[PDB]
């Protein structure tokens, strides 16, 4: 039962968290920075995370 | 306490949802969708949506703000 | 006067009431029904009348005392069965 | 002089009396108008309210510094019913208690021309209680003087206690002019 | 007149806060205010309220100082803040009426034609709603008795907009019960219903005893209503009803029996799976 | 004397209900209002009640404060018996998460200049959907301290934290310009009871009988679905055994609903039939 | 800017055609003279 | 909070003469007073294994609405059970895998207090997975409890102390680590090295 | 002040009784709910709808779109000519009036006879013997939608 | 009552002022219906 409840709570938290855009990598310019174009709006240089 | 959890699930699976197209299954309980608003998102699949019935380029309904494939 | 338990009325007892032979108690009950005072039905095959309504009227203190006694009995029964049910289901009541 | 006042106006049937030209109703209306004008002109920061004494007492204007609204509201008062002076004075006392400004003197002016039907014992007890709550009652008598003179004197004496000149009684059996009498009354002389 | 009135949780909490405020700042027997809502047919919806200064004598029971100027000022202010709300009644937090309530309702009827009085019991009961709705109707009693201006009960209910409803749910999440029928909760609900019925019968019985002994007068409408109750009592000793009841009980119990059979079969299958898994695990651990 | 990360705003139930009502009573407008309450000592903001403000037309800004209205209602409520100062201000951000814009920062700066312990409360009526009340409380940071490098808010206790700051606020300056405050609710027992009264079920509802025709129809629907699920369950178990779940779960749900509904109605029927005679 | 709606003497009420976004109406303010500001050429609208 | 802890301290050693005050506090509506009641139960039945107190603490730990009270109840349970250190893990293990992070933190601290200066094996085993949790304060409590349990334990006696010392060093030396987790690790190192490896922690 | 505009859309599928798939024109497509006072039966695919801005609920239906061509074609049609203004062609009036009017007004004649009502007629002739006028007269007499 | 009516003229005027925050939008009036 505890596993069931924990799974449901994690699912609730993640769903209540918003979504995420999808982008195509134009070029991996510089370390920790990635130039990515996201449809439809302009192309941004993103500060890539650690993972 | 396990009750109220099914309740919150059925409540997040509400009426004013937005239709979209499920493009690909990136991984378990997560996938890429394209909202009919005209933009693509990488959202989280709710549980119990018959992954077998969730075929590529299918018509899905997403939470209006979380865009989750409810 | 007749309670709902045995509210069935008979042509013969109506005749023993206000003086009329049992060939027009039907018409009397019909007039009551039409003017809209009592409600129910008439089964003249067995010569009885079923009532399920009576135009309420102002009453007397003795009548109210009898009604109070009846409600005493009803409330006692209600309390008894409440105690029974709560005692029986004590281990699931939230 | 910082002050919060309540004009208690009687509107019983006896105000139909035509002795005061044109009628007692307009006579007392002009009386309240003039007294309110004088009191407001004296330290405008004072505030004024209006109580009507009818079969069931009523309040038409809570403590306010404006006299125009008070006069406009009073203009519609009509003669009707009978006076209930005890309820009127108690309502006035409650309103003074509720007055927003606590730095004021608790005064109540009452045009009480009528035969007041109240017990003497409770009458004097209420007068003494009002003295305890530090009330200044001004009483305008025009009407059944022969009936209410002793009771109004009891009011004044009990409220004054010793040297308590704050409470006043002015009686005008004749009807030359109510406004003239009130302006030439000792209550308004100090104002 | 108005047939129904529905109060809002916002009104309830405002009233409770007003009473607690007055009590904290000084002991008092009542607190009074105005009720703003909207009209949709004869179903009033009290969507808001606000206090007004008020005090009265407990002995004479005829002297009080409701502040009509305060009332009109704050009504205008609330009109400015939100438009679609108008004076529909007044509330007081008194467990009992008083000889003044009629006079204060007379005062309020100037502001509203169909002014509704609402008695709100801050003290929490356990059976019914905490709000009672009354309306003053005076007419020539067709009963031929002397006519005296008095109130009349009005059907009351508690209802909330979506906003207040989400708010109250978030506040109550700690003790909120499951929004679904669970067997234990349903049994408890039947027990509570029996509690309520017993209490209502006891109250009616106490009134009947009072009338019979003579401490009160006799209300013809009350006697008529209790006559209708006793006359509407059903008969459960009739054969043509006993047979139908037995039939329905048997149907329900066949459904229950099939359900229990399926549940037992599933439990046995689970136990078989557990036995197989345990034996496999022990064999693997040994080898 | 630096504020520590233990200060907490105790929003009354009345305050929260009024705020959310006003937000949904004027969405999509940026509704505004004051928050009457009393700072207790240094770590509490006890928001007794909130204060609706007329729609000023110019969105939300200091120009919408309407000082005459504010002061006159302050005095008038004080007369009513509610003597509290103006602790902070609330204003909605419909749909656009919870955070402060430039005008919001300016207004909060004015409030802090008036008294440097007030708060800025943000409520989102659209995203405060059933079961979620997305509200936030904020206060500004001082540029001198930020440049000096000393942390904007002291941390003497494990409280204050325990909350995951929203990425929206992080982007809009959840720490560069301002900082969030924990929100507690002062749920009195009496208020909790009076709220319960909302969906509290009357004894009529408790002791009533569900319609028998609809009851039989529902029983048939569920029993037939259970039959189909039983067929599928057999197929699954047989294939599993031969080779060496969802049908079982659905079967359990259906059996549970059948049992509970049937037993409830039967017991209610007996209670009624031997209570009403 | 597309038009000045005759400037209505006072209260000019200019019309703007923010590209690919929308068309709006504006008072502008903060400039010297409602007429010497602009007639039909590029302009910088404030954000909110 | 101060009054709660103070009342609990006052009613120390009184095994059974306090039951009236425990009942009153536990019935009270204030969550801080319920927490005071849990602390009072612990101090009253300190080092007694009194099963009435254990039952009350446990029922509060799974029934009450205030997560602070739940955590305090679990810690008080540890206080009750320290006298038989091997016995507590059998209880607090089931809580340790709880959905309520406050309950998890309470389980961590209860295990730490119970098996302080004992070097128990299953206690450390339970703490480890908790030492790897997504929540912050649960990790903090797990680290501190492990420090309490392993204070003055050589690798030979407890073949996990080296692993936990390396874990403490790692968790301290990190970029993205949560502040509370780092704080717990630092205090854990301090406790494990307390007294220059000459002082242990024992409640008896 | 206390009114706010809705969102014009068109239903696409009557989903579960409360769920309606509505496509907001020049925008996305939602699944929305229907408010209390509405005719779900009236709501059919292709019907216009006024959704709410915030909650996206079907506030009320709206009649099907009107093409600009059909609007100019129908809503602007001045026809007012009595049969007396068609001097000749009394017989052709008989046949036309019969076929057009009589099935419209008093179809029970056709029902009693057993024949199904007619639909249309050709009305062909040399360039100007009078056809537009002959149709205008019947349109005016029936005062129906021409 | 005319003074109160003038005050209501004032409240109407301020309502117009607040609701006429000039930065409007421009839109076609395509279609036109009524119930
Ligand atoms: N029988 C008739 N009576 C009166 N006018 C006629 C008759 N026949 C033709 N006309 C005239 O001839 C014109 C024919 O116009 P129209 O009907 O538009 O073209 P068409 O004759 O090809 O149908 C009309 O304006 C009408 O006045
Ligand atoms: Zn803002």
């Amino acid at each position: 039962l505890n596993a069931k409840v924990r799974l449901l709570r994690e699912e609730l938290q993640l769903l209540q968290e918003q979504g995420s855009y999808v982008g195509e990598v134009v070029r991996a310019m510089d370390k920790k920075k990635v130039l990515v174009k996201v449809h439809p709006e302009g192309k941004f240089v993103v500060d890539v995370d650690k993972n | 306490e396990f009750l109220h959890a099914q309740e919150e699930v059925k409540r997040i699976q509400s009426i004013p949802l937005v239709i979209g197209q499920f493009l690909e299954a990136v991984d378990q309980n997560t996938a890429i969708v394209g909202s009919t608003t005209g933009s693509n998102y990488y959202v989280r699949i709710l549980s119990t949506i018959d992954r077998e019935l969730l075929k590529p380029n299918a018509s899905v309904a997403l939470h209006k703000h979380s865009n989750a494939l409810v | 006067t007749r309670p709902a338990n045995h509210r069935q009325l008979t042509f013969e007892e109506i005749a023993k009431s206000a003086k009329i032979t049992v060939n027009e108690v039907e018409l009397l009950v019909m007039k009551a029904l039409s003017v809209g005072l009592v409600k129910g039905s008439i089964d003249e095959v067995d010569k009885r009348v079923h009532m399920t309504w009576v135009q309420p009227r102002v009453l007397d203190l003795q009548q109210i005392k009898g009604m109070k006694d009846r409600l005493e009995f009803w409330c006692t029964d209600v309390k008894s069965m409440e105690m029974l049910v709560e005692h029986q289901a004590h281990d699931i009541l939230t | 002089v910082l002050e919060s006042t309540m004009v208690c106006v009687d509107n019983s049937e006896y105000m139909r009396n035509g002795d005061f030209l044109p009628t007692r109703l307009q006579a007392q209306q002009d009386a309240v108008n003039i007294v309110c004008h004088s009191k407001t002109r004296s330290n405008p920061e004072n505030n004024v309210g209006l109580i009507t004494l009818a079969n069931d007492c009523e309040v038409l204007t809570t403590l306010t510094p404006d006299t125009g609204r008070i006069l406009s509201k009073l203009h519609t008062v009509q003669p009707k019913g009978k006076i209930t002076f005890c309820t009127g004075i108690r309502v006035a006392h409650l309103a003074l208690k509720h007055r927003q400004g606590k730095n004021h003197k608790m005064r109540i002016i009452a045009f009480v021309g009528s035969p007041v039907e109240d017990n003497e014992k409770d009458l004097v007890k209420l007068a003494k209680r009002l003295k305890k709550e530090k009330v200044n009652v001004d009483i305008i008598n025009f009407g059944e003087e022969e009936v209410n003179t002793e009771k109004l004197t009891a009011f004044v004496n009990t409220l004054n206690g010793k040297d308590g000149t704050g409470s006043h009684l002015v009686t005008v059996p004749p009807g030359p002019s109510l406004a003239d009498a009130l302006i030439s009354s000792p209550i308004l002389a100090g104002e | 007149a108005v047939q129904k009135v529905v109060v809002h949780p916002l009104v309830l909490l405002s009233v409770v806060d007003h009473f607690n405020r007055i009590g904290k700042v000084g002991n008092q027997k009542r607190v009074v205010g105005v009720l703003l809502g909207s009209w949709q047919k004869k179903v009033l919806d009290v969507s808001n309220s606000f206090a007004v200064p008020f005090d009265e004598d407990d002995k004479d029971d005829s002297v009080w100082f409701l502040d009509h100027d305060y009332l009109e000022n704050m009504y205008g202010m609330f009109k400015k803040v939100n438009a679609r709300e108008r004076i529909v009644g007044w509330y007081h937090t008194g467990p009992k009426l008083h000889k003044n309530d009629i006079a204060i309702n007379e005062l309020m009827k100037r502001y509203c034609p169909n002014s509704v009085l609402v008695i709100i019991d801050v003290k929490p009961k356990d059976l019914g709603l905490p709000t009672e709705a009354y309306i003053s109707v005076e007419e020539v009693h067709d009963d031929g008795t002397p006519t005296s201006k008095t109130f009349e009960h009005v059907t009351s209910e508690i209802g909330a907009e979506e906003a207040e409803e989400v708010g109250v749910e978030h506040l109550l999440r700690d003790i909120k019960d499951t929004t679904v029928g669970t067997l234990s909760q349903r049994i408890t609900n039947q027990v509570h219903g029996l509690k309520g019925l017993n209490s209502k019968l006891l109250d009616i019985r106490s009134y009947l005893e009072k009338v019979a002994t003579g401490k009160l007068p006799i209300n013809h409408q009350i006697i008529y209503q209790l006559q209708d109750v006793f006359n509407l009592l059903p008969d459960v000793s009739l054969q043509e009803f006993v047979k139908a009841f037995y039939l329905k009980t048997n149907d329900q119990m066949v459904v229950v029996y099939l359900a229990s059979l399926i549940r037992s079969v599933v439990a046995l299958h689970n136990l078989i799976n557990n036995k197989i898994a345990n034996r496999d695990a022990e064999k693997k651990e040994g080898q | 004397p630096a504020v520590d990360t233990a200060e907490q705003v105790y929003i009354s139930s009345l305050a929260l209900l009024k705020m959310l009502k006003h937000g949904r009573a004027g969405v999509p407008m940026e509704v505004m209002g004051l928050m009457l309450g009393e700072f207790v000592d240094d770590y509490t903001v006890r928001v007794i009640d909130v204060f609706a403000m007329p729609q000023s037309g110019t969105g939300v800004s200091v120009e919408a404060v309407d000082p005459v209205f504010q002061a006159k209602m302050l005095d008038m409520l004080k007369q009513t018996g509610r003597p509290e100062m103006v602790v902070g201000w609330y204003h909605s951000h419909p749909g656009f998460g919870c955070w402060l814009s430039g005008v919001d920062i300016n207004t909060q700066q004015s409030f802090e200049a008036l008294s440097e312990r007030a708060v800025a409360v943000v409520v989102d009526p659209i995203q405060s959907v059933k079961g979620k009340v997305v509200i936030d409380a904020f206060r500004l940071i001082n540029a001198n301290m930020m440049v000096l490098g000393h942390e904007p808010r002291q941390t003497t206790s494990n409280l204050g934290h325990l909350n995951k700051p929203s990425i929206q606020a992080l982007i809009h300056g959840l720490n560069r310009h301002y900082y969030s405050i924990t929100i507690n609710y002062r749920k009195n027992e009496l208020e909790q009871k009076m709220l319960l009264n909302l969906h509290k079920k009357s004894w009529m509802e408790g002791l009533t009988l569900q319609d028998y025709s609809e009851h039989c129809k529902h029983n048939e629907s569920v029993v037939k679905e259970m039959l189909e699920l039983a067929k599928n369950y057999n197929k699954a178990v047989e294939e599993e055994d031969k080779m060496t779940q969802d049908p079982k779960r659905h079967l359990e749900e259906h059996v549970d609903v059948l049992m509970t509904s049937n037993i409830v109605q039967c017991l209610a029927a007996m209670l009624d039939t031997v209570v009403f005679k | 800017c597309t038009k000045i709606i005759n400037a209505d003497s006072e209260d000019p009420k200019y019309i703007i055609n923010v590209k690919q976004f929308a068309k709006f109406v504006v008072d502008l303010s903060d400039q010297v003279a409602p007429t010497d500001i602009e007639e039909g050429m590029r302009v910088g609208v404030d954000r909110n | 909070r101060g009054l709660a802890v103070g009342i609990a301290l006052v009613m120390y050693g009184r095994m059974e003469e306090a039951d009236a005050l425990i009942e009153s506090l536990c019935r009270d509506k204030d969550p801080i007073l319920r927490r005071s009641g849990m602390y009072t139960v612990a101090m009253a039945y300190c080092g007694s294994g009194n099963n009435k107190a254990i039952r009350r603490l446990l029922h509060v730990a799974v029934s009450d609405v205030n997560d602070d009270v739940r955590r305090a109840a679990v810690e008080s349970l540890g206080f009750i059970l320290f006298r038989t250190p091997e016995q507590c893990p059998s209880v607090v293990s089931l809580l340790s895998e709880s959905y309520n992070p406050h309950v998890r933190y309470g389980a961590a601290m209860a295990l730490g207090i119970c098996c302080a200066g004992t070097g128990n094996k299953e206690a450390i085993n339970l703490l480890e997975p908790m030492t790897n949790d997504p929540v912050n304060y649960v990790r903090q409590g797990a680290l501190i409890a492990s420090a309490l349990i392993m204070i003055q334990q050589t690798e030979i006696t407890c073949p996990k102390v080296n692993q936990f010392r390396q874990l403490y060093s790692k968790v301290i030396n990190d970029k993205h680590d949560d502040v509370m987790a780092k704080f717990g690790a630092i205090l854990a190192q301090g406790i494990l090295d307390a007294g220059g490896h000459n002082v242990t922690i024992s409640l008896q | 002040l206390q009114s706010v505009g809705q969102i014009v859309g068109e239903v696409l599928k009557q989903l579960t009784e409360e769920k309606f798939i509505v496509k907001a024109t020049n925008g996305p497509r939602y699944v929305v709910g229907c408010r209390r006072q509405l005719d779900k039966s009236k709501l059919k695919p292709g019907t216009r709808v006024a959704l709410d801005m915030t909650t996206l609920t079907i506030m009320r239906y709206l009649p099907r779109e009107v093409d600009p061509l059909v609007y100019n074609m129908s809503h602007e049609d001045p026809g007012n000519v009595s049969y007396s203004e068609i001097g000749g062609l009394s017989e052709q009036i008989r046949e036309l009036r019969e076929v057009i009017e009589l099935p419209l007004t008093n179809p029970e004649l056709f029902q009693r006879v057993g024949i199904i009502p007619p639909k249309g007629c050709l009305l062909y002739g040399p360039p100007g013997t009078g056809k537009t006028l002959l149709a205008r007269a019947v349109a005016s007499q029936l005062d129906c939608n021409f | 009552e005319l003074q109160a009516m003038k005050d209501k003229i004032k409240e109407n005027s301020e309502k117009i002022k607040v609701n006429k925050t000039l930065p409007y939008l421009v839109s076609n009036v395509i279609e036109l219906l009524d119930v």
